[PDB]
């Protein structure tokens, strides 16, 4: 029993693993679809006058 | 005739308790340490990514 209960604590923890590198995956790609959009002070800031 | 002499004191310190050296370690009174080996720590540190 200890052995299949300590089995399907590994394949939950590789599995919560899998989902939360996914919410990682948002966070990432949101970012560097900023980062595309994004150009710097010196350029943009005589272009705001 | 009987003679009496003058004795000073040893000086007193303050035990490590009351130190605040004590707030950088931790405490445990581990009463037969003289039977112990060895002693480890096992960590287990999963990764996302």
């Amino acid at each position: 029993f200890t052995e299949y209960a300590g089995a399907i604590k590994t394949i939950t923890s590789a599995l919560q693993f899998g989902m939360d590198a996914l919410e990682r995956g948002l966070v990432d790609t949101v970012l560097a679809v900023k980062l595309r959009h994004a150009p710097p002070v010196f350029i943009l800031k005589t272009l705001g006058d | 005739e009987a003679l009496l002499g003058v004795y000073t004191n040893v000086v007193e310190f303050v035990k490590f308790l009351e130190t605040a050296l004590a707030a950088a370690c931790v405490n445990t009174e581990f009463k037969d340490l003289r039977r112990m080996i060895d002693g480890k720590i096992q960590f287990k540190i999963s990764m996302p990514t």
